[PDB]
Parts: structure tokens; sequence; C-alpha cells
RNA sequence: GACACGGUCCAGACUCCUACGGGAGGCAGCAGUGGGGAAUAUUGCACAAUGGGCGCAAGCCUGAUGCAGCCAUGCCGCGUG
RNA sequence: CCCGCAGAAGAAGCACCGGCUAACUCCGUGCCAGCAGCCGCGGUAAUACGGAGGGUGCAAGCGUUAAUCGGAAUUACUGGGC
């Protein structure tokens, strides 16, 4: 199936996330259809500390998609924002 | 690493004074400016172009304190830049830390000035910054520290530099022993004895 | 601030100094001076040479600070860094046998120890020697064996002395056997006590007592007077007395139970190292003071490691070593040099550099002897005569195995018939050894190892030839048909 | 294959192992091999103080 | 430098370039060839002259001729 | 969903076990050994995080992966006043 | 990541110096021993070989070799000739 996975990047202790659409079957790193957005649980108070393409998520989950954990504890938490 | 030898014999070699030297005595009293060093250092020879365009590199590497590989890459920075590559070279050599905290008038020499900053003496924007090769932003606001505020050297620095020149881009009060850096300068504010060109068609080889 | 103050600075000296450079070294101001100064205290000349030590004597005529610096530093840094106890408890004792024939070999063992399965290896000698810490009446005793033929004297002596007691098997018939009176001399020269068996008291026919009264003439003194000899009795087949041997061994012990540190860095003696596939280098080791563990540090010789894995006779891994206890171990850069003492180490990086420059002077030494002779009789050559050289090449299983046929081949040599060993060492029949032996006119000889495909290729292009053996007599018995079919 | 050998007297035998070098020597016709000194069996030159590196020869000893 | 050998001989036959087949006084054939300060001084050696060789330790097989005798 | 790295059958070579009647094996997976070469490492810790398989879930598995050890191999910053 | 302790205290080598190409003088040998990328040094006046003093360039690195492109318009389409 298609799911919304994090995919790690950066460096040592230097984590940084994209939030990626891609089949379950393919590597953490490996094939995916389109990136939507990022996460850095690093990233100082004067940035913005996450961003996501809500529509694209809709979109994906009404074709039949699934949402990790850690994923739709971020839809909640910016939802929450706004 | 740098260099730890003696500091006339650069001079010498070169020429001209680089205000290697606290100023206490004029220069003249302290060497025999005008002989190069080594025993065959009465002699003049000829000096190529190759020779001309290398001494003048030099020496804007000794007066700025600066190793090969630093200097080559300041110079490919400038290169990227716009406008005429000497200017943008010459506000990267001055932006760095020691060259404004000696010419702020906080030291005696370069080396001193660096030897304080190593020592994590000095904050910029009140955080503190040990790093020589640090790189400043205009209207950024430097001042040393209160634990080191009572420094004698500092002290007597403060007094020495009155008799050198100012510079017209910086503002200093002794009152807080603090600056500012208004502003970039250009090429017209330094010294005409620096020929930019020679670097320029040297390292564009 | 310009004081009177006379030469004073610090000067450091190396082990061996002269005058030219001893002149602005320290700088005083009495520029010939100095030189009076030593041709003053002793005979010296323009550009006599002085030592360290003298250097230091020199340097306190003078009176300036003196600064001694020697190579050796580096190991008594790595010598300093040892962990040293002070807990002295009882340790076992170990025992060596010298018996020189194949009952004397086993069967002594061979009754004590579990099986005599041992024996049923063929070839009728000891190849190489085993190592077993038994335990017999609450007593816990180490066992050593010898092969006691042919070269293996030397083999002999790396154990002759490293050991506690010595025991060893008597024949009536013969006497004292030849190779026998060779090894006695070993540990009444170590001045360790020596206690003798009589064994394969089995046949009837013997003269046990003309070999008691003979004690007295071997050189030794007879137990009848209390003397170092024993008139114990033992029999290799019925075994009545091994009991007994083992009552006087245990009385030895007791008489000789020294305490050694039981807590620590442990610091041993590679008995045997040999090379196998998955095993690479393979260190027996008997452990006289300390506990090995895994991670360890070791440095034996110029060869070093960390001991991966430690086991036992049977194959059987261990969580460590203990004192007084032969263990198998792996971990080490290569083979171990014969003989050569191990220690545990406290650090990492400097183990490196220690082998390294143990290795540099090594090197330099040995190609300073080899260029030395080969210069210096270059043009003594000029002249020629009548000569038999044969070159081989060998390739043998174990450390001691490669001494001793080496040993044998050259001790065979004479004025016009020469055996010239190209180069040998330990392993399998490589490539290495397959273009050697084919580039010079040599023969590849393997002694209870074998050939490789690599090799295998080079020799079947080549006609190169191989020669197998597995039993030391046959191989000597060969190699002098060989060399004596040259002769005219 | 040819080799020169650079420095001032060498340790060389009919059987020695040594390791060679790219380079070439104009005089002698056809030597495309320069030798490695102080590696292998090849000692360094001894007594010299210029240029060790090239020789490779120890630093000597304060 | 390092000591040389030096030794008398005979030369027996002349080869191209001034190099020449030599024995020595042990009985040894070897190659000769001239030295420098010959070459300056126009001296000429044919054969069945008695001439100076020195040797060296690397290599026997060549030897050197520096003086030329009558 | 394969004509299947850690599945099956046949043939070949090679290694190993045997009562000789017959049997077993496949590191170009992670460490590691021998050999070749001028030349290239630790038989390490943990599923705390990402991701994967099974389950309702708790949870189990993961030498992927996270982190560590060795190496001036390179880029880069600092000191030896 | 921060604070305290003591002490200049625990820490600089490599290559080069005849032209190309930045930087010279003496001693030791005497077309020898040797250097060398090329031109080429060495036969008693060697800034070119070895040692020393001085100097030049890199720097926790410095050199040699291996290899690709550039210099080569020396495969020339841009850009060569008979
Ligand atoms: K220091
Ligand atoms: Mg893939
Ligand atoms: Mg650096
Ligand atoms: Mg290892
Ligand atoms: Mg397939
Ligand atoms: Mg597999
Ligand atoms: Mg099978
Ligand atoms: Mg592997
Ligand atoms: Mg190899
Ligand atoms: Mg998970
Ligand atoms: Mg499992
Ligand atoms: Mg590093
Ligand atoms: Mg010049
Ligand atoms: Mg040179
Ligand atoms: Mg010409
Ligand atoms: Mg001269
Ligand atoms: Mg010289
Ligand atoms: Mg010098
Ligand atoms: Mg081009
Ligand atoms: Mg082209
Ligand atoms: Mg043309």
């Amino acid at each position: 199936m298609v799911t919304i996975r994090l995919a790690r990047h950066g460096a040592k202790k230097r984590p940084f996330y994209q939030v990626v659409v891609a089949d379950s079957r393919n590597a953490r790193n490996g094939r995916f259809i389109e990136r939507v957005g990022f996460f850095n649980p690093i990233a100082s108070e004067k940035e913005e500390g996450t961003r996501l393409d809500l529509d694209r998520i809709a979109h994906w989950v009404g074709q039949g998609a699934t949402i990790s954990d850690r994923v739709a504890a971020l839809i909640k938490e910016v939802n929450k924002a706004a | 690493a740098r260099y730890l030898g003696p500091k006339l014999k650069l001079s010498r070699r070169e020429g001209t004074d680089l205000f290697l030297k606290s100023g206490v005595r004029a220069i003249d009293t302290k060497c025999k400016i005008e002989q190069a060093p080594g025993q065959h250092g009465a002699r003049k020879p000829r000096l190529s172009d190759y020779g001309v365009q290398l001494r003048e590199k030099q020496k804007v590497r000794r007066i700025y304190g600066v190793l090969e590989r630093q200097f080559r890459n300041y110079y490919k920075e400038a290169a990227r830049l716009k406008g005429n590559t000497g200017e943008n070279l010459l506000a990267l050599l001055e932006g760095r830390l020691d060259n404004v905290v000696y010419r702020m008038g906080f030291g005696a020499t370069r080396a001193e000035a660096r030897q304080l900053v190593s020592h994590k003496a000095i904050m910029v924007n009140g955080r503190v910054v040990n790093i020589a090769s640090y790189q400043v932003s205009p209207n950024d606001v430097v001042s040393i520290r209160e634990k080191a505020k009572k420094q004698s050297r500092v002290k007597a620095a403060l007094e020495l530099a009155e008799q050198r020149e100012k510079p017209t881009w910086l503002e200093v009060d002794a009152g807080k022993m603090e600056g500012t850096f208004k502003r970039k300068p250009e090429r017209s504010d330094l010294s005409a004895d620096i020929n930019e060109h020679l670097i320029v068609e040297l390292y564009s080889k | 601030q310009k004081p009177a103050q006379a030469v004073n600075r610090d000067v450091v000296i190396g082990e061996t100094i002269t005058v030219g450079e001893l002149a602005n070294k320290m700088a005083v101001k009495g520029s010939q001076v100095i030189k009076a100064m030593m041709k003053l205290g002793a005979m010296a000349t323009i550009n006599q040479v002085i030592d360290q030590e003298t250097a230091q004597l020199v340097a306190e005529e003078m009176g300036h600070k003196v600064i001694l610096r020697r190579e050796n530093e580096l190991e008594e840094a790595v010598m300093s860094d040892r962990d040293t106890g002070a807990a002295a408890e009882p340790r076992a004792p170990v025992v060596t046998i010298m018996g020189h024939v194949d009952h004397g070999k086993t069967s002594l063992l061979d009754y004590i120890r579990s099986t005599k399965v041992a024996s049923g290896e063929a070839g009728g000698i000891t190849q190489h020697i085993g190592a077993y810490h038994v335990e017999t009446e609450n007593g816990m005793i180490t066992f050593l064996d010898t092969p006691g033929h042919a070269a293996f004297t030397s083999m002999r002596a790396r154990g002759a002395q490293a050991t506690d007691i010595v025991v060893l098997v008597v024949a009536a018939d013969d006497g004292v056997m030849p190779q026998t009176i060779e090894a006695i001399q070993h540990a009444k020269a170590a001045q360790v006590p020596v206690v003798v068996a009589v064994n394969k008291i089995d046949k009837p026919e013997a003269d046990p007592d003309r070999v008691k009264n003979e004690l007295s003439q071997y050189g030794i003194l007879p137990e009848e007077w209390g003397g170092e000899s024993q008139f114990v009795h033992v029999s290799a087949k019925a075994g009545t007395g091994i009991d007994e041997l083992l009552d006087a061994i245990l009385l030895q012990a007791e008489v000789l139970e020294l305490k050694a540190v039981r807590k620590g860095m442990a610091s041993g003696a590679v008995i045997e190292s040999f090379l196998d596939k998955g095993r690479g280098p393979v260190a027996t080791v008997l452990v006289r003071e300390g506990t090995l563990h895994k991670g360890d540090i070791v440095l034996c010789g110029f060869e070093y490691g960390r001991v991966r894995a430690m086991r036992n006779e049977l194959g059987q891994e261990v969580l460590e070593a203990g004192p007084s206890i032969p263990v198998e171990i792996l971990g080490l850069s290569g083979v171990p040099a014969a003989g050569d003492e191990v220690t545990v180490v406290r650090d990492e990086k400097k183990a490196r550099e220690v082998a390294l420059y143990r290795q540099g002077k090594f090197r330099e030494v040995k190609l300073a002897r080899q260029q030395k002779s080969k210069l210096e009789n270059m043009f003594a050559n000029m002249t020629e005569g009548e000569v038999h050289e044969v070159n081989i090449v060998l390739k043998a299983d174990v450390q001691g195995s490669v001494e001793a046929i080496s040993d044998s081949l050259l001790k065979l040599s004479t004025d016009e018939v020469k055996v010239k060993i190209i180069g040998s060492g330990v392993g399998g029949i490589t490539e290495t050894d397959a273009t050697l032996a084919a580039a010079s006119n040599a023969i590849l000889v393997g002694f209870n190892v074998r050939a490789d495909a690599s090799a295998r290729k080079v020799i079947e292009a080549e006609s190169l030839d191989l020669r197998y053996y597995s039993v030391i007599y046959n191989l000597i018995d060969e190699v002098k048909a060989a060399m004596s079919g040259m002769l005219s | 294959v040819t080799s020169y050998i650079g420095g001032e007297g060498h340790n060389l035998q009919e059987h020695s192992v040594i390791l060679i070098r790219g380079g070439r020597v104009k005089d002698l016709p056809g030597v495309r091999y320069h030798t490695v000194r102080g590696a292998l069996d090849c000692s360094g030159v001894k007594d010299r103080k210029q240029a060790r590196s090239k020789y490779g020869v120890k630093r000597p000893k304060a | 430098k390092e000591d040389n050998i030096e030794m008398q001989g005979t030369v027996l036959e002349t080869l191209p370039n001034t190099m020449f087949r030599v024995e020595l006084e042990n009985g040894h054939v070897v190659t000769a060839h001239i030295s420098g300060k010959m070459r300056k001084n126009y001296i000429r050696i044919l054969t069945g002259d008695k001439v100076t060789v020195e040797l060296t330790p690397y290599d026997l097989s060549k030897g050197r001729i520096v003086f030329r005798s009558r």
C-alpha cells in the first residue's frame, strides 16, 4: 500500500525528517511518489518547527493511503496550532 | 598553526614596517630596517615580475596574519562575489575579528588581540566568541567581559591606541570599553601602499 | 639587568656524543678550555667519543643543568603502566618430563592421563610437546613433555628451565641414552631440583641395582645419603609405583610450594605456536602469574594483539586463563616468536609503536650482519674450489619444527658438502615458496603441511619438485642421499 | 626490468627483495625505474643529513 | 669516498670507443676504460702496454685504467 | 507475485562424517581467517528514535538502522603563548 | 554546554636555494664519489656532488611515485595544413 512515513536527513545528532508518500515495500530512503513537507525536532524557537501540505494529505488518504503514528500526531499538533 | 618566530625579520624582508610591535619605541631604534636579513642582506638583487607579485601577496598575508589556505579561500570567495575583487577581498580580510578588535583599540598587536580572543575574553552581541577567524556583520556590537575588564594590558592599550589614526566606520567608547562596527569600508579608507592588482594577477594564473 | 651569571643553561645529551658537537651543545665560555677539560680528566683526543654516563659526568664538571635521554625509555614506559599485585597466594607447580623414548615419552602420562588416544597418532615420536594441568590427589600439577630426538635439543632448552621440577625415565638396559645425557645438564646447570624414575620395569631384564650404583657415576648425588637422585620405580604397562611418583611429586611440590601473584596483569611464556585456517595465529601459553581475560592487550616479542578467544586442550572456550595453567589463544598479528615473554599491557596506542620500534632495530641489525659479511668476503671469494651446495626451501607446521629441521640440515653441512637453506617459514606451501624454489635450484619440502591451489598451478606449469615427508628420520635420510649424490 | 639505485653505496645481493618506483635516468639507456631506499631489505644510506626523506634515513638523535 | 683496490695488468685487445680487455696480475680478465685525465692529456693505449686498473667491491667484472707505463 | 542469497530435484567438482553399507555442505549478509597484493579496519553496544513482518492489543523479531572502536585518507576550525 | 584548580607550564617538521623558479657563502673531494623534470654540473676556483652557516616556501603536515584534464590550435566543429 501507499503510506506517509518519515525519512531521515541531515547529519549525526542533527536529524531532519522529510514527510514522504511512498510504497511501504521500498526502503526508508527509497523511491517515493511525492514529498509533502518536513519536520525538525532540533530547530530553535526562532525558526519554523514543522510544515505540512494538508490538502495533499487529505487527497492521498481519500485515495486510500495510511498514516504512521508520528505523522498522525504531527497532523494533530498542527491542526491544534491552526 | 601560526608564525611564532622573530617578527622584525618579516619587516626587513618586506622592506617596510608591518606594525608588528607595540610602538613604544620607533622601529628604527630596534632594527636596521634597510638591510635585508641574512649575511647577504646588504646586496639588492634584481626582482622579477613574479618576484614582485609574490612579495606583494606575502606582504598582505603577513600584515593580516593569515595562513596560505585560508587566504586562498578568501580569494575564492571574493571572486565569487560581485564587484571589483580587490575591494571585496580587502573587505573580507578586514572582516576578521582580530583585525577589528585591534582596530577598535583594545590591543597593542594583532597577536595580542588574537590571544585575547582565543581565551574567551570578548563578546559580540553579548555572545562570547573565541574563534579568531570569525567574520563580523554590520551593526554588530563588540565588548569585553567584566571578568577580564581589569586587565592592565587592556588599560594601556586603550591609551596607546590614541596616538594612532582612528578609523571612520567604527565607533568606540573607552567609558564602557565597547564598540560598534557601523558599516564595512571600501578600498578608499585603507592604505594606498597595498597594490591589489599584483595579487589578482598572481592567483589568476 | 646584566648579572655575572656563569653558563647554567639546560642541555639535553644523547647516548653517545663527541667533542666537536659538545663544543656548541653546552656553549661554555672557554672554547679550547672546554676541550682541555676532557683531555685533562682522562685520556681523550680531538675526535674522541664519550658515553651518556661519561657525558653526565662531564656536565657535572661543567656544572650546567644536565638532561639525560636514552632510547630504551619506550620499553620502560610500557613496563611502568603494568598493574602489580602484592598478594601472594599458593600456586601450582610446573614439571616437565624428559623421556626420549616412545614409552618414556607417553606411557607415564598415558597411565595418569585419562586415556591413551593421544598415542593413537603415527610417528612413534613426540613430534611436539603437550601440556596438561591435571589434578591428582587434591593436587594440581602441570606436566610438560619433550621430543628429545634429533635437533629438538633447542626445543628442550626452551622448556629446560621454565619449569619447576624435572621428571625423567631411565632405561636400565641402555644405561643412560646419549640424547638423555645431553638433556640432563640443562637442569643441573639450571640448579632446579631433579627427580628421576625407572620406567618399563615390566620386562624382568633390567639392572636397577647397577643403575642406582651408577647414580654416583652419572655425576649426581645418590639418594642413599639423601642425594638429588630418586630411586622411585614406575612401570609403563603394569603401572605400580606411578601412584608413588604421584606421592613424590606432591612431596616435592610441598617442598617448593612458592606463592605467586593471583590477581591482575598476566605474564607468561609461549610454549608452542602454529597456524590454522579459522584460527590463524595460535598461541599456546603457560601463565605463571596473573589471569588473562578477553579484551586484554597481549604483547609477545615484536608481535601483539588482543586475545579474541581463549580455549583449552579439549577445544573448549574458557572465560579466563588461570595462573599456572596453559591456554590456547588467538588475537596476535602473526607467529609469536618461540619462547618470547608474554605480557598484558595497559593501553592501546603505545603497543603498536613499541612493536614497530622493536622490528626496526631487528631489521637493521640482521641486514647489518648480512651485508657486513657480504662486503667483507666478496673479494675473498675470488678464489674457488670444489664445493657441493644444495638449496632447500622448507615449510613446517610449527615454529619449533622449523627450528629443528633447519638446525639439523645446517649442522649436517660439511666443508665440501653444504646444505644452504634459502628460507623457511611456518604454514602451508604457497605461491611465494613455489616461485622462490622455482627461481633458484631448490626443492619445496612439506613436513606435516600441504600445498595450495595457487602454488599448485605454478608448480604444475613449472615442473618444480615438491617432496613430502612426515617423519624427521626419513627426511634426514632422503636429504642426506640428495647431497651425497652430488659428489663427483 | 632494470632499476637504478640512488645514494652512495648499496646493500643488494643476488637474492634481494626490494620495492621499485617510477622515474628514469637519461644517461643509462632503458632504465625506467628507480629503487626505493628504506623499504624491505633496502636500507637507508649511512651518514647524511640533507633530504633525509628522499633516501629514507631517520632523524639524527640529539 | 671508500677505498678502491689497485692492480697491474696488460691489455689483450682493444674494443671500440676506448674500451679494452685486460689481464691482471692475478689472472682475471676484466673490461676497462680510460680515465678522463688521459682524454685530456692525449695519452694513447694500444695492445701490449703495462697499465694500472682500479676495481670496486660492488663490481669486479669492470675496472678502470688510470695510469699508463712504459 | 520467483523459475527463488540464508527453498526443492538432477548432474559436476571440491571439503567433511562413517560400521564403508552410505551421508552433510555453499559468507559476492554482519564481524572475522587464510591467500593475492604496494594497499584498505572491531569476531563492539541497542532496538531509546526512523522504517519493516506478525497481532485487536500488550508485545516479539530486525548485523536494516541509531551509536560506538581503528586509521593525518580528505575537507575544515583551534593551539603550541 | 557551563563553573573552579595549578602552572608557560604538556605540544614543529618537510622540501628547496645554477636558468626555467621565490631564496648564497665557505669547507671536503677532483669527469671519481655523485645529481638530474629539461638545458646540463663533476678531470683541484663546484651558487648544480657531500657537510656547515644563512636564506626561501609550505605547516600538523611536507615531499616522490601512480593516474585524468589543461598547457596542446599537438586531430584544428568553435580552431590546422598538402
Ligand atoms: K610550548
Ligand atoms: Mg533497493
Ligand atoms: Mg589546517
Ligand atoms: Mg588485528
Ligand atoms: Mg530472478
Ligand atoms: Mg549465503
Ligand atoms: Mg551436497
Ligand atoms: Mg565478509
Ligand atoms: Mg601479501
Ligand atoms: Mg517501530
Ligand atoms: Mg533471533
Ligand atoms: Mg584528525
Ligand atoms: Mg630569483
Ligand atoms: Mg638535491
Ligand atoms: Mg647544446
Ligand atoms: Mg673547492
Ligand atoms: Mg655542498
Ligand atoms: Mg643549511
Ligand atoms: Mg584549452
Ligand atoms: Mg584540443
Ligand atoms: Mg601545422
